[PDB]
């Protein structure tokens, strides 16, 4: 079924593929990153502010 | 940044593969971004550390 080594290493061969076209293997590459929340983005933004503060403090 | 040429990469027989002792898809996963290599090695940095 989903455990019991019978799906774990399946979804793992079967994402280690040759993927010939290469749209394809874009799409099995951007299928890697999960989604994000507006939460997710504003602390995110806070710590590119962060590092773009920084950044200035270097310079 | 660097391409190969189709003409010796791809063909009946593999000459970049014949050269450098690889396969074809061993070679097609690497000039197509699919799978790393291992340029270089250090070989004395590793035997001591």
């Amino acid at each position: 079924e989903d455990e019991s080594e019978a799906l774990r290493q399946a979804r793992k061969d079967a994402e280690l593929t040759a993927s010939a076209d290469s749209v394809r293997a874009y799409l099995k590459q951007i299928g890697k990153v999960a989604l994000l929340n507006a939460e997710e983005e504003v602390e995110l933004a806070k710590r590119i502010e962060a590092g773009l503060y920084a950044t200035q403090l270097m310079t | 940044a660097p391409v190969t040429h189709i003409w010796y990469f791809k063909g009946v027989p593999s000459r970049l593969g014949y050269l450098l002792d690889l396969a074809p898809k061993d070679l097609e996963k690497i000039i197509y971004f699919a799978a790393y290599v291992i340029t270089s090695v250090d070989e004395e940095m590793r035997h001591n550390e």
